[PDB]
Formats: structure tokens, C-alpha cells, sequence
DNA sequence: ATCGAGAATCCCGGTGCCGAGGCCGCTCAATTGGTCGTAGACAGCTCTAGCACCGCTTAAACGCACGTACGCGCTGTCCCCCGCGTTTTAACCGCCAAGGGGATTACTCCCTAGTCTCCAGGCTCGAGCTCAATTGGTCGTAGACAGCTCTAGCACCGCTTAAACGCACGTACGCGCTGTCCCCCGCGTTTTAACCGCCAAGGGGATTACTCCCTAGTCTCCAGGCACGTGTCAGATATATACATCCGAT
DNA sequence: ATCGGATGTATATATCTGACACGTGCCTGGAGACTAGGGAGTAATCCCCTTGGCGGTTAAAACGCGGGGGACAGCGCGTACGTGCGTTTAAGCGGTGCTAGAGCTGTCTACGACCAATTGAGCTCGAGCCTGGAGACTAGGGAGTAATCCCCTTGGCGGTTAAAACGCGGGGGACAGCGCGTACGTGCGTTTAAGCGGTGCTAGAGCTGTCTACGACCAATTGAGCGGCCTCGGCACCGGGATTCTCGAT
């Protein structure tokens, strides 16, 4: 994994905190989350590098990620 | 009728029938076709609402498939339920991206 | 708590996905368009849980979170 | 053959009392009605499942509606569906 | 009288994303289904509507994929769409 | 060859559609391949419910839960 | 008097004594054990001749034929283990076509 | 030359009074009896050498019926046997 | 007309299993018996019902192990019986 | 005198034990396993008649050969 | 429950005696299924003995003089 | 790391428990399958230990024997693996 | 002793009795036991002989049953005459069907 | 006092193979082989008696039961043992 | 870039009618209530565990000056190449004509049950015998009575050898498709077994003189069986040696 | 398919020891002459009919001979099911240390069954009756086979709105080319945290009881849906205006 871990885990309290009170968590609750959230961001990196490519740069931006998510739906 | 005691307009009894034979589970509630139902007229309802509307700014009495195409479209949640869905004879939206304008 | 993923992170996560610069912008918008993938699968988990009457997240919930989208 | 074209035409008129619809716009909604019967009976079965409950029961149909729609639209089906529930028990 | 380059083009994006009607022509469109689907099993028969919905279906697919590839055009800051375009959105949508 | 019959003009008036104002003359050829393959795709699919069926006639329905299954739902048919 | 007459038997009690002292099956045969043989071989012939008699009757004979005796063995679980090594002349076979081989 | 043959026809007119039977299937019966007499006095001999016995008594009888007849045909079997040397003695 | 493959054939099925006369004719059968005895016996003879015997034996042995092997035939999937199959059913029996 | 066992006859055989369709080796096939069934009972049967210092082989001498090869029959005692 | 002592590493021991090479999940548990009537019908047969010798233990000599008698003759334990 | 196709391992065993003629049955739940069977036949009954052992061979002859023709049967119909049909063929041609 | 007068090893008295309280006959001819001797001590003699091949072969100088298995089975009359018998830790003849080798 | 035929098996082993032994096991296996057969001929031999009106069973009715009972070639040598041994006894 | 003129393109308004929509109606069938239970489905309670909350630590992660070379956005020219009018050309749509199935209906043929007539096949009436019942004395075989001494069962304890539970994952079963084969249905042919009759004696089947084969009881003399001291191939501990077998590489 | 190396296996081999033949002491039931006892199979002899051999006839069936279809041996691909591996746990096992039910044998005794007349009785074979299933026929129903059906297929060409295509030509896009600036290392300080511990505790996964709700029939049914018909909203066409680009100018 490539996130650090603790940062990962007060930020998935936060969010949480928001929806339902008084929530706990397993372990492995979090580390199928930070799967998740990494394989979707090293995905929306892939294509994100594709658009940049495409517009012939080589330097990701905003407005390749917001292309990305926009024809990801 | 269940559906006058629920006071809903689908029909409970054809959705509860439809369930019984849909192979969706051995045993079924009695709450689940009555609140499917409801779910299912609910939707209805919005979708023929804005298509109304459509129709009406396009002073046409008659709903056809394009009023609801720009009903879903315009509608952020209703596009988003429909984001994968084809409407027959919809066409799209009018839009221009303000780099191809004179 | 949106500032704990820190730059070197996206950094981290920008190498794997094989790009090789990252504009300075670039920052903010990764950590937006985490909180919103975040926000959507939690509450679908969370929405499992209630069900489940349970107060604790388990790791089905989140897994099949992840397959109904 | 059933479908809900008529219960569709009268909710039009509890809606726009003075306009009417296609053929082809009442296919439209019929089509739509089955795909959001599937959609949430298929997913409430999943939840159902998901807890080793045998039975589908107004709750799993209430959180498949939270899960399937969005914001405003889910809060509001839930209100009208929970005022149906509560008025059929009684 | 002659107009620029571009009126016209835009003359007809108005008109057809005004109008609902099909725009590929029906019979070609037939034999081409007809064609496809003998390869796959012969002497089949096909209903009208099993082709109407065909042609519906391929319709909607492709306005869809020229709207992202319109998208891929733009941000290249380009204005005239390639195959590098179509590749690109057929890429990210995963096909 | 009936792939011919997707003509040059029809597929500017499907770019059109699209909002699109100038094509490369290589689109077309390329759009060609790009829709035979999703047909063959929906096809197959279709087919292969017909064949479940064992009917000899596809139907509505059967390409229905063709889009459905490769996540293109269509309404009305 | 006869011995098969105190014993309510129809078979001859007397007979199957003689064929056991006949039979070199043992030096002595106890006075109880004819009676009990008779008895079984009664209840056997009984048991089978009941079915074969209800086949008859369903094939509108009066006499029992061989081919009412294989009906009758064949197609009685136990009666079939008993013979499942023995041929019945004039028997037959029951009628019985596996289900794959019909159209 | 030995048969059962009349026995088999009084049980016959017991069981079925206006039933008769053909002469291959009267032999059929005989043979049948024959079998069941050898295949029952031969398992006696069999349990009484076995146990060093020199007597067949209606004991051997009845664990022979037990050992060769199935279920419900091995417990009437020695129902009837059990009703006839009762009323014998 | 013409009855399709397999109907005469379920036809002759039921009538032989409805019937019990002996299906192998008389004197075949009995030139084999003599034939076969004369390579172990010189001289004998043969009572009618000897041969009579022989032959609801033969009869009854064959009908059986037709059985076994239409048994073993539709095992493979098959309704047609071959010489596999009776090898098969022979092999099983002990023989 | 094996070929005596007529085909026809062989296939009524069959029919009687529910076969539908006969391969055309079964016929040779069915002779030599025939052939081996009477050798066997008759090799019995010879010798219960040479026992017996007879020179007529009897329908019960076939019955014992029968019972002693395991297909005891009915009928000829 | 004693049957479920049959495991399934002794099914595959004795098929691979027997020489089978693969083996189906279902085989087992018909297997036991068959080894249960097996056992059943011998033990049976054993227990009369027992009792016509008005004995309270079942001998090595019941069961063989049981497998004789159902075709199953065994040699060694006479 | 080392490993051997689906079958190697198999045909080994074979080799092995062909050549071999211990038994393959655990002695001690059988035994209690055995007392299971029996005092559901008689209560209160004892065992000879030579009358187990006398079940075991009987047991895994018959089982050995079995799944031979089972194997036969198998290869009649072009497969290699037994199934259930397999036993159910070869207990009916056996006359079971 | 009767044994030596026929040149047998087998013992001719004990079967003679063995005759006489088998119940088999009133009646036993004085040459029979001297026949049964014979037949059994030839039979016992292949049996061994063969056995003690197979033991050779296997370097082994004590007949254990497997080498009585091995020899009745590998012998198609003895294993024909003991074809429903159950020879004790005796186990099988080594056999892989052709279509199961790789 | 348990009589067996475990001496005289031990003799034809000697006969047969000068320098090898037999276990225990193995001699076990002999004496209910020689019993098996014994039964088997004896009462191939008391039925074949029974079946010809006869009270004596004599060296006749073995041999034919020995025929019976012995396949083929096993059997030609098992006759030729038994009478070469009845002559020599007589 | 923002006037001003001018034309094209479209929008609007007004109308024609027709057909897609609205609406009734007969029905008919999918729908709803009365009654039974079987629970599945939820309520109460409990031991556990893993999950939250908190102090060092050192150390790796992060965060922050610095500067810098690596792009990237912004213009410039070229040329390049694709869209628009005009025109021609035409398959496609119009729009029609005819052939054309999937199908059970509506006919057709052979199979399989009902209906008199005539016997071979048992169904009854009388005739002289081999099989069956009695008790008696007379043996024996079997069944209580009483040991008694063993081995079959009951509990403790390493421990390891095997059994149980995942874990890739890759051959196996299987399954639809397909070409050729090869065998079942139908019919003329040409046998050749079934039906029938003839004569006979060879051997089955009794009948008896008989003599010689094997049982039965007793005894003398015994090999075969029960114990029983002891080197040994057999069982178990290390070995090297190919012997196979699995992964590059012809 | 093989030529080889790397490991995991039985093989061919060397060593130590140990219950097991195993050869031995000896002890007793079993055995085999023996002489008859008598009772059974042997061997003429003699008669009666059963199975042949054969003459002889006929019409049922076998036997070729085609036709065709439908079955079987392949085959390529799907998916998936059991396997070989490894690790961790559970119970089988060798070793006790017992212990009392029951197999085994010995007394003895008292039932029990069998030739032996012996007294007699059903059984079985003629002999002569009928009469019930073959049979010989009939009739209706089993099925197969075309085969018209209204509705959907396949083919088809005239006129005409759509497709080429070509020339033009005038705006993209692409590369050159650059100047600035800004992320990327690069190095130093920090500071936050994994991890190691430790604490208490809430909830959760499970277990048990039980009961309220839903399935699940039947009979009763009225609302939906095809069928049909009535209808006016708007798809399409004629006449006139808004807007809407488009060129020149400066």
C-alpha cells in the first residue's frame, strides 16, 4: 500500500463521522478501503496519462482528470 | 384491492406476483410489494412531471420521447439513475462548446 | 483531515500509475476526487451495516460496496 | 398481456390533469417501471442474502431505494413509501 | 454566394440535435445485420422491430462516442476530430 | 461487404449528431470497424439467448438483455 | 389324523419330514422342524400365488399362467431378491424401455 | 414320481377359490417349493455343523429363514412357522 | 408411409416383452446342441425337453445380458449397443 | 451350424432385452458369446450324463448344470 | 456419526488401490453410503450367528461363514 | 518451486498401494462404525478383535474390487475420473 | 499308514474321517479319501510352487500373501477357480489403464 | 486339540521348493484353501451320489466332480493325480 | 469591430384531415379473501475479541529553502486537406407482387382393444398302494448349573502422522457442432424350418441273482498337536545412485 | 521429442537387533487292520416307447438390396473441480494400568426323537366328462402426413431524395521556435507515527425460545385488456414575416 496508514484511518473516521454516530471499525474494513481507494486512483492516474498523451504533454493536469471522470460517467 | 388499502396507484398485487415468479427469493413480505410499488409510481410520477413540464415550454399537450429525454437529461438525478440508458427517438440536448462559436 | 494524504503520497501514487511530472494543482484536485470516491463507497457500506444492525463496518460491507459500483 | 399503462395514464392525470402521452412514451415508462422493479427487487434479494435473511420485508426494498437513488429522490420514495407501509398496517 | 467554412457544419448540428429521426439509412443497415448475424448461424429470420431496436441501439452508441471523442478533440485544442480521438475514448470507457 | 451500406454522408450526419464540424477523411473507415465490432458484440449476445430459447427468431427482448448485460440498457422495446 | 392338520398347514408336513431324513443333511431331524419348513413353504407359495392370482385377474385369465408368475416375481422387490438367479420358463421379461431411447 | 402339485392347488383355492392354474406353471410352483426346501434345509445343515450340532430342530429352521429371506418376507415367514408349532405342540 | 427410424423398433420392443414364445428357431438350435456335444460325448442322444431346456436357458442368458449391455450403452451416452458394451457387461458379470 | 444363430434372431434377442439399435458386429459377437455359454453348461451336462453310464444327455442333467453354474431354472424337474 | 470416520483420504487410498486416477466430491459420501449397506447386510448376517449360538461376542467365524454365504468368501481367518 | 502435472502424483499412489497390502481404512473409527452398526442390531454386544479385523479385509476388498470395475466403467464412457453413475452401473451389472 | 501305501503327504485317514462326519453320504468309497488326498495335495503343490516363483522374484525367501495373491490372480485357472474369493493382505495386482498414463 | 493340514502343506513345500519357508499368515491361507476345495469336491461328490439313485460315493463321483469343479488343464492333471494315486493304493 | 443592405434559412400562422389516441364494453383471468402452520424470523442473553484509547521511540516520512533545466503555452508560416456548391448518378425507398412457411387442424392408415365360435385343457368320479401316525424302548444330544479365567472394553498420555482447511490452477468433464457411416425399415426372393406322417430299435426303465465293498466295534500303535528355548531373515537406520520428472532450449 | 540440470523418489546396499519360525520334547486321540454283516451296486435279461432318420409339403420367414436418416466418433472451446502443498490441528496409536462379563469346558441329567412293527389312510392314476381361452373376426381409436393459413418472407423495379465526386479554396494543425517560470530533485530539520506494549469495554456472533406473518390452497370476481369504434391534435402543406449570416468599409 501506498498511503500511509494512519493518515488513511483518521481520514475514513472523519468521513464516516458525518453519516452515523459512534461508529468503530475493523482493521480490515480500512485495509480493503485503502485497496480501494488506491486501485481506483492508480486507474484514474492511467487514464488521466492517457488524455495527457493524447493532447501530446507529457505533464498530468486538472483538466485531464476532470476529462477522465467525465467520460468514466 | 391492496393497493386502495395502501393508498398507491401501482398495482401491488401485479408487482407482488411478479416477485413470486421472478425467482427473487423463497419467502417475500407483505410490506415489499406495497413499498415497490410506491418506489416505482413515485418515479413515474417525477419523470412524467418534468416531461410534462417540457412539453408545456414546447406548447405540445402531447408527451412524446424527446420531452422525456431533456426531462431526464436536465435533471442531475434522474441522469444519473439513466446515465447508462438509451431513450428511443430522444435525440440529445442542444449544445455547443463555446471554443467552436464564431 | 483531507490534508493527511499528503503530497509525497500522491506523489507515491503518481510514480505507480507511471506519470513523470505533476503539476503543482495537481494536489488539490487528487484529494477532491478522493473525498468523493470515499464519501460514495462508505455510504454504501454504511448503508449495509444499518441493515445488517450492526454499528461496526466489516470488510464484506466495504467489498461489496465496491462490486455494486 | 399485463402491463402498467394504465396505472401510468392515471397518474398522469393525478399529475397533468389535461395532458396526455404517446404510445411510444407509455412503452417508454412501462420499460422504465421494470427496469426499477428489477433494479431494487434483484438488490434487496442481494441485501437479503448479504444478512442470511430468507424473507424480502419492507426493510431490505427501503435500503436497496437508499442505495439506488440519489439524495432528494431517495429520502423523498422513502417518506412516500413509509407512509404507505404504515397506513396498509393500519 | 458561398458561406465559410463551418456555418454549415453548425447549420446541421442544430438540426440534428433538434430532430429525433434515424439517420442511418434502413435497408443497408438491414442487410448489414442480416450479414452479420448469417455468419454466426444460417437461414435465421429476423422481426422488424428486432431490427429497429438494432438500429436504435447503434445509433445511440455512436452520437455517444462521437460526443467523447468531440471531448478528446477539444482538449488536444484541436477542432477537427482523428483516430487518435476514437481510440482514446474507447480506451477510457474501457471497450 | 454490407458494412458499405453505413455510407460516408450517414456518418457525418452521426457526427453531426455528436456536434462535430470537420472529420478526417480516415474516420470513416475507422468508425466503420469501431460499429461492426459493437455489433458483432450485441449480436453474439443476442444469438446466443435466442439459442437458450431454442428459437429460431430474435427477439426484441433478446437484445434488450443483450445491452443489459453489457451495461447498455435500452428503453422502449 | 395327520400331523400338517394339528399344524393348520396345507403343506404335507410328513413329506418334507421324510425328504429331511432323505436328504442326508443330518443323522436326526427334530420333530418341530418339518412343521416350521412347511410352514415357510406354504407362506412362500401363498405369497406368490396371491400376486399372480391378482395378475390374472388383471389380464382377464382364470388360470395362472407362467408369464403372471414372472409379473409377479419381478416386479415385488423382495420376491425378486429371493430369485434374482433363477429362471422362470415360458417367463418373459416386464415390459420396460429406458427413457432415453423414447422420442 | 413326487409333487406338491396338490398342495399348491389347495393353497391355490384358499387364496383364490375360483382360480385355477396351467400344468407349466403348476411345474413352475413345484420347482419353486423344491428350491426353497433345498435352499432352506441346506443353510440349517450349514448352522448346525457349524456349531457342532447333529440336530435340525425348527430353531435352525427359523435362522435359515432369517438368513435368506429379506424384510418383510423373513418376519411373516417366521410369524406363520412360530403360529404353527405352536398350535402343533 | 413410412414410420421414422426407431418407431417399428420400440414397436417390436413392447410386442416381444408383452409375449414369452421362444424367439431362436427349433431345429438351428438343435443342430448346434449336437454339433457341440459331439466334441465332448460320441454317441449321445437328446430328449426332446433336454433341447427344449437349452434353449428357454440360452433364451433367458442372452435377453439378460441384453439387458446388462443396453444398460452399459446408454452409460456412454449412446442407444446403439457394440461389442464394447457387451465385453463391458461380461467383464462386470465375471465371465 | 453357428451361423444358424440367424440374425434376425438375434435381433429379436435384443428387442426382447429393450435394445433399440444394433451394431452390425454384435451379431458375430453374440455367436462366439453364445458359443461359450453351451460349451460351458454342456461340458456339465455331458458328464452328469457319463455319470450316470447313460448314453441319452436328459433335460434334468441341464437343469443341474444350470444350478451349478449359477442360472438355476424353472420347469423341468 | 461413526460413517464420517470413512474420511476422504481413505476413499482416495482405496480408489488408487482400485487404480482411479480422478476422483468426483460426490463419489465419497455415495461411497459411504455404499460401504454402510455393505457393512449392514454382512453385520446382519453376523449377528444371527451370534444369536443362534446363543453367544454374546461376534466371532472372526460369523463373519466369514457371512461372507460366504453372500458370495464373498474370504480366505485366512478360518 | 517444483510441482507435478495433475496425474504424476496420482499413478505414484497407485503404484504404491498396488504394491503394498496394509490397510487403508483407520482401524479404530471403523471399529466404532462397526459397534455403531452392530448395537444398532443388538444392544450390549462384544467383538472379537480378530472379527474387526475379519470386517477390515472383507470391507476394502470388496471397496477395491468395486471401484476396479468402476474404473472400467469410467473408461468405457472415454472419462478417467469415476462418478456416482459409475458406481450405480457397476453394483447393477454385479447383480447388487 | 494309508498315506504311504498311496504316496501321498496329505493325510488319507483324517480326510476319510473328515468324510464320515461331514454328513454328506451314509456310505464312503475306500478310494475316495485317497482321491481327495491327492487332489488336495496337488492343488496345494501348484499353489506353492507358483508362490514361491513369485517370492524368488521378489528376493524373498518367506511366502507372505501377497505372493499367494500374486500367484493366484497371475494364473487365469486358479484365479478362474478362486475368482470370488478374498485372499487376506493380499492386495491387488499392479494394473494403470492405458488411457489414465500421460 | 485343533486338528490342520498345516504339517502336510509344509511337506509338499519341501517337495516343491527344497530352501523356502511359509509364514504363518500364508499357512493360514493354505489350510482354508484346502478346506474350500475339500468342501467343494465333497459336495460336488455327494450331490452327483444323490442325483444317480446312489448311496456310496466312490472315486467315480470325485472325479466327475473334480471335472466339475477343476477348469481345463488344472483338471486333466488333478484326474491323472487321483488316478495314478487309486491304482498305486489299490 | 460595428454600421448598413440584402438574401437565404428558418420560424410562424393558418388550415386538412386522419389516424393515433381516447374511451366504452365483454369478458376472463389474473386477483383477492377464508382458513391452516410451519415454522422462519425475530426477541432475549452471554462469552468473547478485537477494537478503541494512550505512552515512548527512533526513524522514516514529511516539510521546507534553492536553483535550475525541462517543458509549455504562445505566435508565425506553410501547406495541407477536408467541407460546400453544383452537378451527375442511383440504389434506396416506394410500394407491390408472389411465393411461403410453423401449425395444428383436418384428414389419412395401422395398432390396439371389443365380440361370436370351437375346441385341448384341465375338471370331476372311481381303483387299488406307498406313504404316514403311535408308542416303546432305547439310546443320545442338547440344555441348564457351575465355574474361571481370559480378552474385550474403560481411562492417561505424549506425538506425530495423518487429517482439515485454504490456495493456486491447470487438466478434465463436458457440450454443442459436424462429417460420414452404417445400420433399421420396406419389399421381393428363395429358401427351409414348421406341420405331418412312418418305422424302428437303442436305449431307458424295470427285475432279479448276486457277491463283494464298506460300515461298525475293538484294540495296538502310533504321527500330529501343544508347549517351548533360540539364531534369523525381517523389520527398521542410514546411503548413493541412479531413476524419474519438471523447467529451459534444440 | 529430447538434451540436459535440479530435486524428490524408490533402488541396490550396508548394519543392528528382534519376535518368529522352528526345530524339539513329549504327550495322547485317532486310525487302520480285522473279521465278519449285510446290504448295496453290478450285471445280465427283457420289454416298451422316444427320438430319431427320413419322406414330404408348404407358406413364414430369412436374406439380400436399397434408401435414408440419425448416430457415433471425433473436435474446439468453456468453466470449473478436484489436486498437490503447505500449515495447523485432532485424534489414532503404542504404552500402559486395570477389570469384570462371558466363551469354554465339565457334570449331569433328563427330554426327545427314531426303527419297529403296525395300523391305516390320503395319494395317485385311469376314465370319462365338460367348457374357457385360442382364434377368428370386427370397430374405434392410436398415430402420421400433408398442408391451407392469414401473417410474415423473399424478391423486385420506377422516380426521386440521397450519395458520390470534383473542383475549389480557404481555414486548421503541425512543426518551428522561443522565453519564462515552476515543479523536481537536493539537502537539512522536524515531527508524526508503526510498533510495541497495555486496558477496559461494547458489541457481535452465536445460541435458544417462540410466535406473527406469510405461504398456500380453494372459491368468488371485478378490473384490465383486446376488440372495436368515435374523435380532434397535430404531421404536413400554403402563404408571409423574424432572424441571420454575409460582404464592404474604415
Amino acid at each position: 500500500l501506498l498511503i500511509r496508514k494512519l493518515p488513511f484511518q483518521r481520514l475514513v473516521r472523519e468521513i464516516a463521522q458525518d453519516f452515523k454516530t459512534d461508529l468503530r471499525f475493523q482493521s480490515s474494513a480500512v485495509m480493503a478501503l485503502q485497496e480501494a481507494c488506491e486501485a481506483y486512483l492508480v486507474g484514474l492516474f492511467e487514464d488521466t496519462n492517457l488524455c495527457a498523451i493524447h493532447a501530446k504533454r507529457v505533464t498530468i493536469m486538472p483538466k485531464d482528470i476532470q476529462l477522465a471522470r467525465r467520460i468514466r460517467g | 384491492t391492496r393497493s386502495s388499502r395502501a393508498g398507491l396507484q401501482f398495482p401491488v398485487g401485479r408487482v407482488h406476483r411478479l416477485l413470486r415468479k421472478g425467482n427473487y427469493s423463497e419467502r417475500v413480505g407483505a410490506g415489499a410489494p406495497v413499498y415497490l410499488a410506491a418506489v416505482l409510481e413515485y418515479l413515474t410520477a417525477e419523470i412524467l412531471e418534468l416531461a410534462g413540464n417540457a412539453a408545456r415550454d414546447n406548447k405540445k399537450t402531447r408527451i412524446i420521447p424527446r420531452h422525456l429525454q431533456l426531462a431526464i437529461r436536465n435533471d442531475e438525478e434522474l441522469n444519473k439513475l439513466l446515465g447508462r440508458v438509451t431513450i428511443a427517438q430522444g435525440g440529445v440536448l442542444p449544445n455547443i462548446q463555446a471554443v467552436l462559436l464564431p | 483531515n483531507i490534508q493527511g494524504i499528503t503530497k509525497p503520497a500522491i506523489r507515491r501514487l503518481a510514480r505507480r500509475g507511471g506519470v513523470k511530472r505533476i503539476s503543482g494543482l495537481i494536489y488539490e484536485e487528487t484529494r477532491g476526487v478522493l473525498k468523493v470516491f470515499l464519501e460514495n463507497v462508505i455510504r454504501d457500506a454504511v448503508t449495509y451495516t444499518e441493515h445488517a444492525k450492526r454499528k461496526t463496518v466489516t470488510a464484506m460491507d466495504v467489498v461489496y460496496a465496491l462490486k455494486r459500483q | 398481456k399485463e402491463s402498467y399503462s394504465i396505472y401510468v395514464y392515471k397518474v398522469l392525470k393525478q399529475v397533468h390533469p389535461d395532458t396526455g402521452i404517446s404510445s411510444k412514451a407509455m412503452g417508454i415508462m412501462n420499460s422504465f417501471v421494470n427496469d426499477i422493479f428489477e433494479r431494487i427487487a434483484g438488490e434487496a434479494s442481494r441485501l437479503a442474502h448479504y444478512n442470511k435473511r430468507s424473507t424480502i420485508t419492507s426493510r431490505e426494498i427501503q435500503t436497496a431505494v437508499r442505495l439506488l437513488l440519489p439524495g432528494e429522490l431517495a429520502k423523498h420514495a422513502v417518506s412516500e413509501g413509509t407512509k404507505a407501509v404504515t397506513k396498509y398496517t393500519s | 454566394h458561398r458561406y465559410r467554412p463551418g456555418t454549415v457544419a453548425l447549420r446541421e448540428i442544430r438540426r440534428y440535435q433538434k430532430s429525433t429521426e434515424l439517420l442511418i439509412r434502413k435497408l443497408p443497415f438491414q442487410r448489414l445485420v442480416r450479414e452479420i448475424a448469417q455468419d454466426f448461424k444460417t437461414d435465421l429470420r429476423f422481426q422488424s422491430s428486432a431490427v429497429m431496436a438494432l438500429q436504435e441501439a447503434c445509433e445511440a452508441y455512436l452520437v455517444g462516442l462521437f460526443e467523447d471523442t468531440n471531448l478528446c478533440a477539444i482538449h488536444a485544442k484541436r477542432v477537427t476530430i482523428m483516430p487518435k480521438d476514437i481510440q482514446l475514448a474507447r480506451r477510457i470507457r474501457g471497450e
